RNA sequence: GUGAACAGCCUCUAGUUGAUAGAAUAAUGUAGAUAAGGGAAGUCGGCAAAAUAGAUCCGUAACUUCGGGAUAAGGAUUGGC
RNA sequence: GCAGUCAAGCGUUCAUAGCGACAUUGCUUUUUGAUUCUUCGAUGUCGGCUCUUCCUAUCAUACCGAAGCAGAAUUCGGUAAGCGUUGGAUUGUUCACCCACUAAUAGGGAACGUGAGCUGGGUUUAGACCGUCGUGAGACAGGUUAGUUUUACCCUACUGAUGAAUGUUACCGCAAUAGUAAUUGAACUUAGUACGAGAGGAACAGUUCAUUCGGAUAAUUGGUUUUUGCGGCUGUCUGAUCAGGCAUUGCCGCGAAGCUACCAUCCGCUGGAUUAUGGCUGAACGCCUCUAAGUCAGAAUCCAUGCUAGAACGCGGUGAUUUC
RNA sequence: GGAUAGUGGCCUACCAUGGUUUCAACGGGUAACGGGGAAUAAGGGUUCGAUUCCGGAGAGGGAGCCUGAGAAACGGCUACCA
């Protein structure tokens, strides 16, 4: 269930510290920065799910 | 390998020799392994035994604390500096030889492990997947 | 005394002698076993061990600890090109063994088999079996009665085949003869089929399947005069020991008074005829058919031989046989692949092997690039481009 | 069936080529040969060595055309 | 010239180019080397080999006949411009 | 040192499951003696290292019979040397004695195998110290230390390698004879099952791995580096630059190819006939008996299959066979 | 000069050679938080105060830091050790 982060690098998961108005994390304090986990944005194998957007119909 | 063991270690690349002083990765009070037999070990003339990974070896501890001197104990190997190679061929190395001490049936007696650890030595040992962090 | 400490004996004594073998194209000592239900088809092939290569396939071992794991192993790749029938032996038995009766040959006959019959081609005149293909000028009645000899007796017959090394990377211009037994229905159904092939092709799907255990037969690498530590694996002995070390120590006891068969001592090393056994077949390629280096999974439009060619052989060109792991013999050497002796299931045999990615990166070095599209693409555009 | 890369080259690493290092700290560090794995365990600096990756990648060294005007435009209106 | 130097290594003057040749490069040697992981388990014994090394700076123990031990041990540093 | 015979005894009871007194009969020649045949115009002194083959009085492994064998374990015995029998601490040691692994860590022979194979620690010359003895020189199956290990080119043997002559030459083959190899363990499952009151506690079939051994092979990894292939470095020398020489391969990093490692990967066949043993049928001997005739099963044995060599005085099939 | 909210060797560059000490520096010890106070009643003292109030320190051991007016917070985060 490791959600992705658009732009980072690493289609594998690694760990970052997080803060506010970043993505895949919903601060609990002011000024509270959290050591999370993420997947790369390099879609791989190991994906149960993709998120994806249209913009072109086909036929 | 041997007595408590769940599973078959594939047969992997040697490297700790009979002799070879390896670190102690748990918190039992001994920093250092010297290793003197090898569980489950062949007979050549001349042919030193030696452990692998997940091997069973009888060790003393040369630097640690008084209590675990002096005398022989079981443990069980988790790191080997010498590159082996999986079935899935990757010719992978540790960086140290480490290993930690254990009773004849596996249980091991510390708290947890310091360290990475070889995925054929957790896949061995029940008791060290548990005290375990972070395999492979 | 007695020896002290007990250690296995050094070396295989039915390996002996270790000497230079009688010739390059090792001997097929044994033929497997004839069913005369099934159709006519030959037993053994020929081939040229080209080189090894890596791949990457799926294993199916249902206890495993890599069962349905991804798993890495070695194998060995023989330019295989389809060989050609040119003659039927026909054999009887005797008290003192089998004999060969009668030699049947083709009418014409291929100058690359031709000049085996020659060892200075170009000075001869090239007149070999000259006089023999007239026999064929009339209806014949020669051919069709040693056939018909044949028929009613040699209740064992072999075809005569021969290489088309000209379709090879090889320099040789030489090819290779041998006798291949049919195993296959009535023995006048044997010698039909050899008849009805005289001259024409035959390839290596039509006689080895894909993923069957097929032992291999060839002559090993040389390596001339060796001393008795590697040739033997003798221990080596200590820095001390005046008058060198890489000997035996004691070459026997005082009594019997002689040194013994059984004493390890210095020779010849290599070129040894070997008959290895079990190798299974993971490919059966075809040379016409491009993306001979491609698998269900990979689909790359690539062939086998690796960036920049197989190195000391060159390229694979015609059908082939890619066995699981090595075979005795070194690159270029004229190999022998035969359908092993017995049936064995062993459940490592009868597994459907399956590859998924053949390695094909340059072997002439620590090769990086699959094809040479992979190796532009992830190195741009060089000054030697433009 | 993953093509790794070099942690020092950034070179594409095929299933069985190379080392596999696991530092004491656990950090990975794949190879594609005993060169790049000798450079490393020298302690030299991948962005100090003209022909890795990451050097040409921090050098501005072969992309004009990955970095140009593009055609990715979308649907709207509903 | 390098450097502490009549050291070693390279050079000027002067003097040599005199040691049976030729073709190969099997084993085994003599002499010169390297070796993954382990590190004396070798062996009568660390024999052999490896490691150390200059210089500047810091740091230096028991013991002592006070003179020593002591380059004790243990460290950092060194190019070029 | 090893093995018997008789059977008073031991073994709850019970002589002989496993043992065995008193006596008595033997085998062995790695014990020690006894002898003094051979060698004193020399046969090089103990140990270890190395390596080969042999013996079986079998430690393990294969198949069995017996038990005071319920299971587990163990013991006694049979056929058995096919196979294996180790790593260390002190000791010159053999031996011994521990530590430790192991299926087991069995005993032996081969001029107490093995020095132109080594090593030379011990012993056992010459130097030297101490103890004991002797007035002394000197002595000590007393204790220390230092002390040159020579030669193969011959023959044979062995390993490998050419080779005249059976018309010439060439290709494909046969197979006599000889050699021959595979080995042992663990786990899953069977199964907490059989057996037992309980504690405990198997195995046959199946599967995954491993040990010892062997034959290959080099895709991968590692080692090797005169690729002196590329780069780097010190000293000098060619006025500088460029580019190079020299420094017993000057040094360094990388380094293909080759070679190569349980430091790498691959492969290591299945039929038959037997042993012990258990049986069938069945007399002798109206019964009974595996045996006397005949007969079934059966072992890591044996003969084949397979594998190696191919008799240079064993062989078959086939091609071509010369003009000054 | 820099840094601080600001003074200041707080820190840096340059410079100098100062600074404490038998009137006990320096070091060691403490089963040491300091104080308001408590116990013992001739007086002078002797002994105790972790503990209701004031101040200080800490939040398993350290270090680092975000938010903020205020924290080097811990019923906040981050890293290492346990
Ligand atoms: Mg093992
Ligand atoms: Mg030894
Ligand atoms: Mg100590
Ligand atoms: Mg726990
Ligand atoms: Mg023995
Ligand atoms: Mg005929
Ligand atoms: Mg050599
Ligand atoms: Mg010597
Ligand atoms: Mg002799
Ligand atoms: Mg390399
Ligand atoms: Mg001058
Ligand atoms: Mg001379
Ligand atoms: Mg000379
Ligand atoms: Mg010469
Ligand atoms: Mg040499
Ligand atoms: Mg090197
Ligand atoms: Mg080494
Ligand atoms: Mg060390
Ligand atoms: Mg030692
Ligand atoms: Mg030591
Ligand atoms: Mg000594
Ligand atoms: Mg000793
Ligand atoms: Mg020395
Ligand atoms: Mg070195
Ligand atoms: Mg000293
Ligand atoms: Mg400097
Ligand atoms: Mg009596
Ligand atoms: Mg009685
Ligand atoms: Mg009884
Ligand atoms: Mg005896
Ligand atoms: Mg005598
Ligand atoms: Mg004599
Ligand atoms: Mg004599
Ligand atoms: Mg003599
Ligand atoms: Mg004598
Ligand atoms: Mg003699
Ligand atoms: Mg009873
Ligand atoms: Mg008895
Ligand atoms: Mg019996
Ligand atoms: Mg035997
Ligand atoms: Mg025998
Ligand atoms: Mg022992
Ligand atoms: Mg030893
Ligand atoms: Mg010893
Ligand atoms: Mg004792
Ligand atoms: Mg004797
Ligand atoms: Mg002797
Ligand atoms: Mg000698
Ligand atoms: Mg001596
Ligand atoms: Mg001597
Ligand atoms: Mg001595
Ligand atoms: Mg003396
Ligand atoms: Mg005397
Ligand atoms: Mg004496
Ligand atoms: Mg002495
Ligand atoms: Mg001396
Ligand atoms: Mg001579
Ligand atoms: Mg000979
Ligand atoms: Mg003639
Ligand atoms: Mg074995
Ligand atoms: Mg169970
Ligand atoms: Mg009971
Ligand atoms: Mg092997
Ligand atoms: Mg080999
Ligand atoms: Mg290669
Ligand atoms: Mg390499
Ligand atoms: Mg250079
Ligand atoms: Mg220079
Ligand atoms: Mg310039
Ligand atoms: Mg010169
Ligand atoms: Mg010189
Ligand atoms: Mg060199
Ligand atoms: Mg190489
Ligand atoms: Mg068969
Ligand atoms: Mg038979
Ligand atoms: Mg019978
Ligand atoms: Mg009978
Ligand atoms: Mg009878
Ligand atoms: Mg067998
Ligand atoms: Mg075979
Ligand atoms: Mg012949
Ligand atoms: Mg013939
Ligand atoms: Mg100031
Ligand atoms: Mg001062
Ligand atoms: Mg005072
Ligand atoms: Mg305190
Ligand atoms: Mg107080
Ligand atoms: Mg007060
Ligand atoms: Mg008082
Ligand atoms: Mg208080
Ligand atoms: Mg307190
Ligand atoms: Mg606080
Ligand atoms: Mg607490
Ligand atoms: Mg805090
Ligand atoms: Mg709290
Ligand atoms: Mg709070």
């Amino acid at each position: 269930g490791f959600p992705m982060k658009q732009g980072v690098l690493l289609p594998t998961r690694i760990k970052l510290l997080l803060t506010k108005n970043v993505s895949c994390y919903r601060p609990r304090r002011d000024g509270e920065r959290k050591r999370k986990s993420v997947r790369g944005a390099i879609v791989g194998p190991d994906l149960a799910v993709l998120a994806l957007v249209i913009v072109k119909k086909g036929e | 390998s041997g007595n408590g063991a769940q599973g078959t270690k594939f047969r992997i690349s040697l490297g700790l020799p009979v002799g070879a002083i390896m670190n102690c990765a748990d918190n039992s009070g001994a920093r250092n392994l010297y290793i003197i037999a090898v569980k489950g070990s062949g007979s050549r003339l001349n042919r030193l035994p030696a452990a692998s990974l997940g091997d069973m070896v009888m060790a003393t501890v040369k630097k640690g604390k008084p209590e675990l001197r002096k005398k022989v104990m079981p443990a069980i190997v988790v790191r080997q500096a010498k590159s082996w190679r999986r079935r899935d061929g990757v010719f992978l190395y540790f960086e140290d030889n480490a290993g930690v001490i254990a009773n004849p049936k596996g249980e091991m007696k510390g708290s947890a492990i310091t360290g990475p650890v070889g995925k054929e030595c957790a896949d061995l040992w029940p008791r060290v997947a548990s005290n375990s962090g972070v395999v492979v | 005394s007695h020896r002290k400490y007990e250690a296995p004996r050094h070396g295989h004594l039915g390996f002996l002698p270790r000497k230079r073998a009688a010739s390059i194209r090792a001997r097929v000592k044994a033929f497997p076993k004839d069913d005369r239900s099934k159709p006519v088809a030959l037993t053994s092939f020929l081939g040229y061990k080209a080189g090894m290569t890596t791949i990457v396939r799926d294993l199916d071992r249902p206890g495993s600890k890599f069962h349905k794991r991804e798993v890495v192993e070695a194998v060995t790749v023989v330019d295989t090109p389809p060989v050609v029938v040119v003659g039927v032996v026909g054999y009887v038995e005797t008290p003192r063994g089998l004999r060969s009766l009668t030699t049947v040959w083709a009418e014409h006959l291929s100058d690359e088999v031709k000049r085996r019959f020659y060892k200075n081609w170009y000075k001869s005149k090239k007149k070999a079996f000259t006089k023999y293909s007239a026999k064929y000028a009339q209806d014949g009645a020669g051919i069709e009665r040693e056939l018909a000899r044949i028929k009613k007796y040699a209740s064992v017959v072999r075809v005569l085949v021969h290489t088309q090394i000209r379709k090879t990377p090889l320099a040789q211009k030489k090819a290779h003869l041998a006798e291949i037994q049919l195993n296959g229905g009535s023995i006048s159904e044997k010698v039909d089929w050899a008849r009805e092939h005289f001259e024409k092709t035959v390839a290596v799907d039509s006689v080895f399947e894909q993923n069957e255990m097929i032992d291999a037969i060839a002559v090993t690498k040389g390596h001339g005069f060796e001393g008795v530590t590697h040739r033997w694996g003798t221990k080596k002995l200590p820095r001390k020991t005046h008058r060198g070390l890489r000997k035996v120590a004691c070459i026997g006891a005082w009594h019997p008074a002689h040194v013994m068969w059984s004493v390890a001592r210095a020779g010849q090393r290599g070129y040894h005829s070997r008959t290895s056994i079990n190798h299974k077949i993971y490919r059966v390629g075809k040379g016409d058919d491009e993306a001979n280096g491609a698998t269900s999974f990979d689909r790359t439009k690539k062939t086998i031989t690796p960036m920049g060619g197989f190195v000391h052989y060159g390229e694979i060109k015609n059908d082939f046989i890619m066995v699981k792991g090595c075979i005795p013999g070194n690159r270029k050497r004229i190999v022998t692949l035969r359908k092993s002796l017995y049936t064995n299931t062993s459940r490592k045999a009868l597994e459907e092997v399956s590859l998924k990615w053949i390695d094909t990166a340059s072997k002439f070095g620590k090769g990086r690039f699959q094809t040479p599209a992979e190796k532009h693409a992830f190195m741009g555009t060089l000054k030697k481009d433009l | 069936m993953k093509v790794e890369i070099d942690s020092f080259s950034g070179a594409k690493i095929y299933p069985g080529r190379g080392t596999l290092f696991v530092r004491g700290d656990s950090k990975i560090f794949r190879f594609q040969n005993s060169k790049s794995a000798s450079l490393f365990k020298q302690r030299k600096n991948p962005r100090r060595i003209a022909w890795t990756v990451l050097f040409r990648k921090h050098h501005k060294k072969g992309i004009t055309e990955e970095v140009a005007k593009k055609r990715s435009r979308k649907t709207v209106k509903a």
